[PDB]
């Protein structure tokens, strides 16, 4: 639980998926 | 999915494909939240009108998957489940409300690259993020279209909508456990959940602190892709009392 | 449709 939801070939790496910037913006 | 697109590797760790023993077969999505529990959509395991009434032996859950139909040797996991549990008021009867359920994997699943956990939401992350016009994530391995079948996990992102829109948009009797996503026609984008996806996750990013949460489990849906009607999702949020009891008595 | 999963799982 402690690490849920941050991803090893994401998050953990600092990479972005190709469509998570759509999400962002969003939350306005 | 339909009007998706493929997911990357890694993407959705936490998605899991329930799979039936015999004959071997899709079942629905789901979702991994620690390393012995998986939540999926009660209607998944139980649906009187259909004749299912699926027990533990019937079915295993694959974690760490991309091919719908591939064996993914060295990368899946397949589990066995020790225990299913429908939420005491799961209404299969009439609308689908409280949409939820829990199962208990035999032995621990190692994490990986492939297979990780999401987060549930506290009360703050959902009452921020759950607000119309904020997007979330929904994946699967469901069909492409409603009348077709894809080679690897599909993603697509998709809108809230405000409560009024869901419920002028059908029938069916809305609760505060549900919510709807997806464009309306004047939106031009498009996009559902759709046959096979049921069970899986609704997810959303949280802006805060750049982890993934499971706010919606894909629930119902009357055709997919219509114009003019929605996806309904379980609000995961508000069911979690539940979740909590049964993860701490289990 | 389905690749053949292992025995040991079944
Ligand atoms: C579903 O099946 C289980 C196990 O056979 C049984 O205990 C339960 O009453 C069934 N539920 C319904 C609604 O038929
Ligand atoms: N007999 C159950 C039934 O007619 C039903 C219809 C729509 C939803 Br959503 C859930 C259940
Ligand atoms: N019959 C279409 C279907 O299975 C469906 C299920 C969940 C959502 Br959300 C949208 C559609
Ligand atoms: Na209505
Ligand atoms: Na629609």
């Amino acid at each position: 639980e402690a690490d849920c939801g941050l991803r090893p070939l994401f998050e953990k790496k600092s990479l972005e998926d190709k469509t998570e910037r759509e999400l962002l913006e969003s939350y306005i | 999915i339909v009007e998706g697109s493929d997911a990357e590797i890694g993407m959705s760790p936490w998605q899991v494909m329930l799979f039936r023993k015999s004959p071997q077969e899709l079942l629905c999505g789901a979702s991994l939240i620690s390393d012995r529990w998986v939540l999926t959509a009660a209607h998944c395991l139980l649906y009187p009108p259909w004749d299912k009434n699926f027990t533990e032996n019937d079915l295993l859950v694959r974690i760490g998957k991309h091919s719908r139909t591939r064996y993914e040797r060295n990368i899946e996991k397949i589990s066995m489940l020790e225990k299913i549990y429908i939420h005491p008021r799961y209404n299969w009867r009439e609308n689908l409300d409280r949409d939820i359920a829990l199962m208990k994997l035999k032995k621990p699943v190692a994490f990986s690259d492939y297979i990780h956990p999401v987060c549930l939401p506290d009360r703050e992350t959902a009452a921020s993020l759950l607000q119309a016009g904020y997007k979330g994530r929904v994946t699967g391995w469901g069909n492409l279209k409603e009348t077709g079948q894809p080679s690897v996990l599909q993603v697509v992102n998709l809108p809230i909508v405000e409560r009024p829109v869901c419920k002028d948009s059908t029938r069916i009797r809305i609760t505060d456990n549900m919510f709807c996503a997806g464009y309306k026609p004047d939106e031009g984008k498009r996009g559902d959940a759709c046959e096979g996806d049921s069970g899986g996750p609704f997810v959303m990013k949280s802006p805060f602190n750049n982890r993934w949460y499971q706010m919606g489990i894909v629930s119902w849906g009357e055709g997919c892709d219509r114009d003019g009607k929605y996806g309904f999702y379980t609000h995961v949020f508000r069911l979690k009392k539940w979740i909590q009891k049964v993860i701490d008595q289990f | 449709d389905f690749e053949e999963i292992p025995e040991e799982y079944l």
